RNA sequence: CUGCCGAAGGCAGAAACUCAGAUCAGUUUUAUGUGUAAAAUGAGAGUUUCUAGUGGGCCAUUUUUGGUAAGCAGAACUGGCGAUGCGGGAUGAACCGAACGUGAGGUUAAGGUGCCGGAAUGUACGCUC
């Protein structure tokens, strides 16, 4: 298996969310 | 001076008998 | 003589790159801390700590937080420039730069004119 | 080019300076546990090929020139062409007569003695 | 009779120290004149064509190498009034011994500067002299510092001071 | 005679161009490579996007542990990768087996991604070519047009390319080159040298970090 | 020294998830590596969110927005002790949360022998309110009127001639 | 009385050496008024000497020196490395050396 | 005397000849369940033949059962020792580095920088009488 490529990881639809230990 | 009564300095079978027997302590607490 | 960390206290860079400059404390951030700011361009403002700097004497008021701009009204209002040399403590140590910066024909104008100067030892009898 | 020598120092027998029975000539140790053997610190080192010296200079003496033992006039004729890089030196049995005999002989020659004021 | 192979290794003009500028005063580290101060005329090959006016410290035209010169901030010396152009490497050439076979009392009789020393080289440097000394006669202390002499005490640190 | 020097001359000389135009060529490609990455974070920020980079093919592993006390497998492994003394360097291509064979000699090595400087110093102060079984320096593109010249490599910055690009070729420029024997790095090693880089160490991956090493190592 | 990280990542899509959740963590490491690295196993512990199968899709270090005032910042910390567990909240004046961050871990290796694996970090705030400062020794520093002489003054060249001064 | 030293004082600390190793190739030395490797560059290159007495007279002289040459700093408080034409002997350990001025870089 | 090769708890070497191979690997991927099968990297791979020495043991490692105030005993693998000098742990058969031709220069590992001892009585934050 070859290394990913660049990609696109569109976050309108799901935006980061904060997450704590 | 050492102001001791009980040298602080360990003998060689003495610090290597720990080693020995620690870790057959964790054995057998395992 | 007493030098308490007070806001406003005028202070004398002793350690890193900025030593020789006269900077003011403006907050007192923590136990081993403190901000401080300086009319002169060419120091920036930074938090430094008490090991890197000798208090001075000269206290000027000045409100705590206070921006660079204001630092350099009221120092300039109440002439801390010159006020510190006034004091024969900067007059030592710009003699000593002063000192440092001479070189070998002016150290041989040293040489005479400390010899014209002892050239008298006139005492009265 | 000139002479280098890796080392000055001749290899002595272990334990020769403690015996005289002992002799000063060079004898690899072959007990398992010898110190020497085993080469620990501090102690008199042993021959190693490593020690050699360059083959360009190796077997020339401090002049350059590698000596050539000579016994009569025969043997100073055979370093005619080879004055440059031979040296003659005289046998220790050659007798007087012989000796100054060949010296005179080397000097027409013009070939390097090594002991020629003997 | 071996041919040794064509080195590659070209002779260039030195570079010198961009301090060392004909006209600046410089002190002797060592030499018989050690710790003496010089007037530099001019930039030779490799060393430089200097001396201190033989009036007031009695320095004579000599080379010193560049590395045991120690270049001063004092002001420059107007050494363009006096042709150089004449200290050349031939001029400064010392002959040839040929011969170790000398030194009974009689090449030392025979030496220093009554002999040897023509009248013609005593004739450029006064010349030298006398077109050098209107200039330090002019800047004030120039003629009392040449005439002194360069020396370290105590408290003194040379990688600190700055000549 | 002067026929036969001429046509040498001039074949030669057509030679050269052709090398100018390849490196040209390829230093215009890394630039472009390199703006284009920069353009893509730029308006992946601009519309609150994100924007993943390539993850890079070539990676650049260096052994940090003597020849002693090392298991049989890792000690075939370092085998298999040509690392058979300490502050060796070599260039694999990294892919997917690549990954778990390196995961087994991890506190014995450490990687990470080389950038183009990188991987130009070691090929011009480092590069020993591999000819006829013999470690020859590459001085000069006469040894690398007569060994690679099968696969399109003619010069030192063809050379370059085909390691620094990962190229169909890859594995035969690698094997082609001898491993780098780097010197003991300068100012030295952390205060542990065989913790993982993550905990303050020096073993295992560094990604970006492998740079830094490697100017020591030189 | 530390510098402050914003770690987003998530899993790779597939047929069952096609656009997985993308979770986005404030953490402090030397670098971009720990932090993934950093972020990885807290991602495990959290959500059981596997490195391999996983991916980080951001990475961005923060600097402060008012290196230029100082600030109260309370530290709520989580400690793997004897017994394995522990739960702690300190205060530090400082004008950067990363010296913040630093001072806590110096704090904490001085006081209850923690190193930087035993320590994980839940969350660090700011405390703009006089009043929510719980700590009595940041209170003393809050005072108005805040003096005090200078505190371990301690002052090659060996063989001073002079005795010292240690004084004003 | 003082118009002469045109050198700055030194002293002979040690060899350069490990723990149970000595190297009697380069030397250690201790350079009056330097107190930091930054210093010490100024004074890398300069010539060092050793002078000292014997009873023979040679050449009309009770006097021999041995030439040597400051190579790179040792340490962070100034001290130097020097390398001599003869390697100073093992009871000079204390011993003064002179460091000249020459060759001059400035 | 020197040099080279070099073990063993069926080996190492010698000679006689295959194929410029998909031929092997104290290895990792892929597929099927540590076994097997068919991509990565490295290496020139091999077959029959005869002929020296050895077939011991100590130390630690992870897998279990029998166990007791308390240690302990019996297995399998793994290495180190043994044939191995060198740096460090004050010194040392088993601890941390590092495998050794003769030298010059540079840089490190482990461990260290108050003095003995080569190297900061360095910087920064705490704790302790």
């Amino acid at each position: 298996a070859p290394p990913a490529k660049a990609h696109f990881v569109s976050t309108e639809n799901n935006e980061p969310v904060t997450l704590h230990p | 001076v050492s102001l001791k009564k009980k040298s602080k300095r360990r003998t060689t079978r003495l610090r290597s008998r720990i080693e020995k027997k620690a870790a057959e302590s964790k054995r057998k607490q395992k | 003589f007493k030098r308490y960390v007070e806001v406003g206290r005028v202070v004398l860079v002793t350690k890193g790159e900025y030593t020789g400059k006269l900077a003011v404390i403006v907050d007192i951030v923590d136990h081993k801390r403190a901000l401080i700011d300086s009319p002169c361009s060419e120091f920036p403002r930074q938090v430094i700590r008490y090991g890197s700097v000798v208090l001075t004497h000269i206290v000027m008021k000045l409100p705590r937080g206070a921006r660079s701009g204001i630092v350099a009204k009221k120092w300039k209002a109440q002439d801390v420039c010159n006020k510190w040399a006034s004091s024969a403590w900067a007059k030592k140590l710009e003699a000593k730069k002063v000192r440092s910066q001479l070189n070998d024909f002016d150290r041989f104008a040293v040489m005479r004119l400390k010899k014209q100067r002892r050239e008298q030892v006139n005492v009265a009898v | 080019v000139n002479i280098i020598k890796k080392r000055t120092k001749p290899f002595k027998r272990h334990q020769s300076d403690r015996f005289k029975r002992v002799g000063e000539s060079w004898r690899k140790p072959r007990g398992i546990d010898s110190c020497v053997r085993r080469r620990f610190r501090g102690t008199i080192s042993m021959p190693k090929i490593g020690y050699g010296n360059n083959k360009k200079t190796r077997y020339c003496m401090p002049n350059g020139l590698k000596a050539f033992l000579v016994r009569n006039v025969s043997d100073v004729e055979l370093l005619l062409m080879h004055n440059k890089t031979y040296a003659a030196e005289i046998a220790g049995n050659v007798s007087a007569r012989k000796r100054v005999e060949i010296v005179e002989k080397a000097r027409a020659l013009g070939v390097k003695v090594t002991n020629a004021g003997a | 009779e071996n041919v040794p192979k064509k080195a590659r290794k070209a002779v260039r003009p030195t570079k010198l120290r961009a301090s060392l500028a004909p006209g600046t005063v410089c002190i002797l580290l060592a030499g018989r004149f050690r710790g003496k101060r010089v007037v530099v005329l001019s930039q030779l090959e490799d060393t430089l064509v200097v001396t201190g006016p033989y009036k007031v410290n009695g320095v004579p035209i000599r080379r010193v190498n560049h590395r045991y010169v120690i270049a001063t901030s004092a002001p420059k010396i107007d050494v363009s009034g006096v042709s150089v152009e004449k200290f050349t490497k031939a001029y400064f050439a010392k002959q040839k011994r040929s011969g170790p076979v000398k030194k009974d009392e009689a090449f030392f009789a025979e030496n220093a500067p009554k002999n040897a020393l023509p009248a013609e080289r005593i004739a450029d440097q006064k010349a030298v002299d006398a077109k050098l000394l209107p200039a330090i006669k002019a800047i004030p202390n120039m003629k009392e510092y040449l005439a002194a002499s360069f020396a370290l005490s105590n408290g003194d640190r040379p990688h600190l001071m700055k000549f | 005679i002067v026929a036969a020097a001429a046509e040498k001359k001039s074949a030669r000389q057509k030679k050269r161009e052709l090398i100018a135009k390849r490196a040209e060529a390829y230093e215009a490609e890394y630039r472009a490579a390199e703006r284009e990455q920069i353009e893509l974070a730029r308006k992946a920020r601009a519309e609150g996007n994100y924007f993943v980079p390539h993850e890079p093919k070539l990676i650049f592993v260096v052994r940090i542990r003597g020849i002693n006390n090392i298991p049989p497998k890792a000690r075939k492994i370092m085998q298999l990768l040509r690392l058979l003394q300490i502050n060796n360097g070599i260039f694999v291509k990294f892919n997917k087996a690549i990954k778990e064979m390196l995961q087994v000699v991890e506190p014995y090595v450490t990687y990470g991604i080389p950038n183009h400087k990188t991987v130009r110093e070691l090929i011009y102060k480092r590069g020993f070519g591999k000819v006829n079984k013999q470690r020859i320096p590459l001085s000069d593109n006469a040894i690398i047009e007569a060994a690679l010249g099968k696969y399109s490599i003619l010069s030192v910055e063809d050379l370059i390319h085909e390691i620094y690009t990962v190229g169909p070729n890859f594995k035969q420029a690698a094997n082609f080159l001898w491993p780098f024997k780097l010197s003991s790095p300068l100012g030295g090693w952390r205060e542990r040298k065989f913790k993982h880089f993550i905990e303050g160490g020096d073993a295992g991956k560094r990604d970006e970090h492998i740079n830094g090493l490697v100017q020591k190592m030189l | 020294a530390l510098k402050e990280y914003q770690v987003v990542g998530r899993k790779v899509p597939t047929e069952h998830e096609p656009v997985p959740k993308l979770f986005r963590m404030r953490l402090f490491a030397p670098n971009e590596s720990v932090a993934k690295s950093r972020y990885w196993y807290f991602l495990k512990m959290i959500n059981k969110v596997k490195k391999a199968t996983g991916e980080i899709v951001a990475i961005n270090e923060i600097s402060e927005p008012k290196p230029l005032k100082a600030k109260v910042f309370g530290i709520w910390i989580r400690y793997d002790s004897r017994s394995g567990t522990h739960n702690m909240y300190k205060e530090f004046r400082d004008t950067t949360r990363v010296g913040a961050v630093e001072a806590m871990y110096a704090d904490m290796a001085a006081r209850h022998r923690a190193r930087f694996r035993s320590i994980r970090i839940l969350k660090v705030v700011e405390v703009e309110k006089k009043e929510d400062v719980r700590r009595n020794y940041v209170k003393q520093l809050l005072n108005p009127h805040l003096k005090f002489p200078l505190p371990h003054r301690r002052t090659k060249k060996v063989f001073a001639p002079h005795r010292p001064s240690t004084f004003y | 009385a003082q118009g002469h030293r045109l050198y700055v004082k030194a002293k002979h600390l040690s060899f350069q050496r490990s723990k149970h190793v000595i190297h009697p190739g380069t030397s250690i030395v201790k350079i009056e008024g330097c107190d930091s490797k930054e210093e010490a560059q100024f004074y890398l290159g300069k010539r060092v000497c050793y002078v000292y007495k014997s009873s023979k007279a040679v050449r009309g002289s009770k006097i021999r020196v041995i030439w040597g040459t400051i190579a790179r700093p040792h340490g962070n408080s100034g001290a130097v490395r020097a390398r001599f034409v003869h390697n100073l002997p093992a009871k000079t350990f204390g011993s003064s050396l002179r460091v000249m001025l020459y060759p001059s870089n400035i």
